[PDB]
């Protein structure tokens, strides 16, 4: 809702920032195995629970 | 603004059926930011340079 | 807070502040809308800071 | 325009350079 | 011209505070440069001035 | 005063803009300045030396020919 | 516009157009190409024409010879001017949109090929004039045969320059050939004068011309070291170390200001990071402005001369300009004694400046204002104004972070117009300051050489960095 607590708005903001693709220079790192961000979240497909 | 212009423009666009593939992008065909007075001034500087040098050479040629 | 923002802006850049508006952005950062006194030109001040 | 190599551009210039020298040598020699 | 802790050991509290102030002003300018198109050299200086700030504060403490 | 201010203002603004622009330029640093000078100084000498020598050889040839 | 281009199309079929380099030329090969192309140019500039008999004629364009890099009494009499004047006026027309050059490679090629056509035509016109006016003799007395050889020599000699320039620009060399040649004469001019082993039989006796060399001989001969140094510093008839000191002092000032630039942050609109910088150099218009200023200065002199020599009794003519062909000691020279042109002329020395301050003041005001005016307007002609630059960036999918595509023009408008105007005022000031301090050669020439060297160095570093 628009009516929000500071603690909830701060939790949501951190979930916003984690929800990005990995930098593409991570790919060239020497021992890298990560291909993509496997922890991407979609606001419609899966819900935060809070 | 004359509201009759909707009709005029609407009818005019409907005439585009006959020139499909070459419709004009803009009806308002009708500017150089470079002012004509200044453009002429720039011409008086650049173009003349070749011409005058010839004349000065001509002056020294007689 | 707004009082702290106002005093920091005055001391950092030696300008005068008319008022301050604040919001917290959806990414968690706080944005301050600092208005300068009518005798200061923000455009001139932004040049000193390096914004423009 | 006409397509020409770079060395021929080099060559023709050298030909022009040497030729003028020949004229200067010829001109002075005949003037003797 | 780098800041080393050995240099700062004998300095008086007032000099370190003044030395700290110069670094903090310098860092603020760099963070402006970070968003206004600074050179890669200026961006790399951010970490150097941050650890310089930590060194002075460490010696003061 | 209007006609004067009509002429004065564009002049006054231009100076303010120039000061504004210069403060925004990334002027070369001391290390940058020295680096550029060495390269330009070298290019200045290399280029002049080549012409110097080339000119010096021709002089006798030119005088001998003419 | 298309009609004008098309009428030039049939002629462009026959013109000699260099072939592009299919294989990526290595830096070592490119540098070689430049060195030979440079070396040949010098060989041509020194060689006198065949058939000349008189060369001591006075040079009203004594200044312009260094700028356009032309040596009187040599194959490079015409220099690059038939190209520079062509290059200038083509861009002027295209910038004025008189000739709309399409994005198609053919239209671009035909535009470029067209430029050459007028470029050689200027060469032909000037060369025919240079022969017809008899700046070397009397075509009746030389004889028609001699005349033709001089003309053909001049025509191809100018031709060779164009292809050599085209060769360098087409990737075989580096940078721009035109820039290379002009800077070439300037440095040789500075270096030779300092280290000239030629000596001059002045009334006092034989004297070395070299500012550096003369000091050594005077020091090695004159017991009075102070007298030797004093004499070696103020040879008003010969270059002096004082001028050498001034020339070096200019050299520093120009470097410091050549690096000035405004770095706008940009990125790719498609990919994260990839933060890049679009630089707005202080000399945005480069050396072009002062070149225009000199011509407009030259144009006024010609008009002032022609009207004075016919109607000197008219008040308007006197105000426009008055000339006296003073010929005391040296070769005859037409100097402006009265009228507007006189103030428009550059005072030679500080002493002359101090004698009549208003002459320098009016000269300063016009030279600065003209240089700024030429730069300010050249932006809308050069096709590098804010709207143009924004169009290029959008094509490249670049954008300013946090900005819409349409607000980049406004951001670019902050710096581009001001950089252009102020860019001219600074480059105009530097030429005035160099000449006032007595730099060896000319500030304009000095500015050109240093600026070109940096640009030639800029590609040097970029090419060197890749390897
Ligand atoms: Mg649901």
């Amino acid at each position: 809702s628009s009516h929000k607590t500071f603690r909830i708005k701060r939790f949501l903001a951190k979930k916003q920032k984690q929800n990005r693709p990995i930098p593409q220079w991570i790919w060239m790192k020497t021992g890298n195995k990560i291909r993509y961000n496997s922890k991407r979240r979609h606001w419609r497909r899966t819900k935060l629970g809070l | 603004v004359a509201k009759q212009r909707i009709r005029m423009a609407n009818e005019k666009h409907s005439k585009n059926i006959t020139q499909r593939g070459n419709v004009a992008k803009t009806s308002r065909n009708a500017k150089a930011s470079v002012g004509p007075w200044l453009l002429a001034l720039f011409i008086f500087v650049v173009c003349g340079s070749a011409i005058f040098q010839i004349i000065q050479s001509i002056r020294m040629g007689m | 807070n707004k009082h702290q923002i106002k005093q920091a802006v005055k001391k950092l850049y030696d300008i005068d502040v008319a008022k301050v508006n604040t919001l917290i952005r959806p990414d968690g950062e706080k944005k301050a809308y600092v208005r300068l006194a009518p005798d200061y030109d923000a455009l001139d001040v932004a040049n000193k800071i390096g914004i423009i | 325009g006409l397509k020409v190599g770079p060395v021929p551009v080099l060559v023709m210039s050298l030909l022009f350079i040497a030729s003028v020298f020949m004229l200067h040598i010829w001109g002075k020699y005949t003037r003797s | 011209a780098k800041i080393k802790a050995r240099d700062l050991r004998g300095k008086k509290k007032e000099e370190l505070l003044k030395q700290l102030d110069d670094l903090k002003v310098e860092l603020s300018q760099l963070r402006v440069a970070k968003v206004t198109g600074g050179a890669a050299s200026k961006l790399s200086k951010i970490r150097v001035v941050r650890k310089s700030i930590a060194r002075v504060l460490t010696v003061i403490n | 005063m209007d006609q004067v201010m009509q002429f004065v203002e564009p002049s006054r603004q231009f100076v303010k803009d120039s000061i504004r622009l210069v403060k925004r330029c990334t002027k070369p640093d001391r290390k940058e300045f020295q680096k550029i000078a060495m390269a330009t100084a070298i290019g200045f000498a290399i280029m002049g030396f080549i012409g110097f020598f080339v000119k010096l050889i021709h002089i006798p040839i030119n005088n001998i020919i003419v | 516009a298309i009609k004008f281009l098309e009428v030039i199309k049939p002629f462009c079929v026959i013109l000699p157009e260099i072939q592009k380099p299919e294989r990526k030329i290595q830096f070592k090969e490119k540098v070689l190409w430049t060195a030979i192309t440079l070396f040949i140019f010098l060989v041509c500039c020194q060689i006198p024409l065949f058939g000349i008999m008189s060369s001591d004629s006075a040079d009203p364009f004594y200044w312009m010879r260094v700028i356009l890099a032309s040596n009187r009494g040599t194959l490079m009499e015409l220099g690059i001017s038939p190209i520079v004047t062509s290059g200038l006026i083509m861009q002027l027309l295209a910038g004025a949109k008189i000739i709309e050059v399409g994005d198609t490679p053919k239209d671009r090629a035909l535009f470029n090929g067209a430029q050459k056509l007028f470029g050689m035509i200027i060469t032909i016109g000037q060369s025919i004039v240079y022969v017809m006016t008899g700046m070397y003799g009397d075509p009746s007395e030389m004889g028609a045969g001699i005349c033709l050889l001089i003309t053909i020599q001049l025509f191809v000699a100018g031709l060779i320059v164009l292809l050599l320039d085209e060769l360098l620009q087409k990737g075989y060399g580096l940078g721009s050939g035109i820039s290379l040649f002009i800077a070439t004469n300037i440095c040789e001019t500075i270096v030779w004068k300092a280290f000239s082993p030629t000596t001059v039989n002045t009334g006092r006796g034989m004297e070395f011309e070299g500012a550096i060399i003369a000091l050594f001989h005077l020091l090695a001969t004159r017991t009075d070291k102070v007298r030797a140094l004093r004499e070696a510093f103020y040879r008003q008839n010969l270059p002096n170390l004082m001028n050498l000191i001034a020339t070096i002092f200019v050299f520093a000032v120009v470097i410091y200001f050549q690096g000035f630039r405004v770095d706008l942050p940009i990125k790719s609109a498609r990919y994260r990071g990839q933060y890049n910088t679009y630089p707005i150099k202080l000399f945005y218009t480069s050396n072009i402005p002062i070149i225009l200023q000199s011509a407009l200065v030259s144009n006024l002199y010609v008009i002032s001369q022609m009207l004075s020599a016919r109607f000197s009794g008219n008040l308007l003519v006197s105000l426009l300009g008055t000339w006296s062909d003073t010929s005391s000691g040296g070769p005859a020279r037409a100097y402006p004694v009265g009228g507007l042109c006189h103030y428009l002329s550059p005072p030679e020395s500080f002493g002359s400046v101090l004698e009549d301050p208003v002459h320098a003041v009016v000269y300063i005001v016009f030279m600065l204002g003209s240089c700024a005016f030429f730069s300010k307007t050249w932006i809308e002609v050069s096709g590098s104004s804010a709207k143009d630059v924004a169009k290029q960036l959008k094509e490249q999918q670049m954008v300013m972070r946090g900005h819409r595509e349409t607000s980049m023009v406004h951001e670019l408008n902050r710096y581009i117009p001001t950089a252009a105007a102020f860019g001219g005022l600074c480059i105009g000031a530097l030429s005035v300051l160099a000449d006032f301090l007595g730099a060896i050669g000319s500030g304009t020439g000095i500015l050109l050489a240093v600026t070109i060297i940096y640009q030639y160095f800029e590609i040097f570093v970029k090419e060197q960095s890749e390897v």
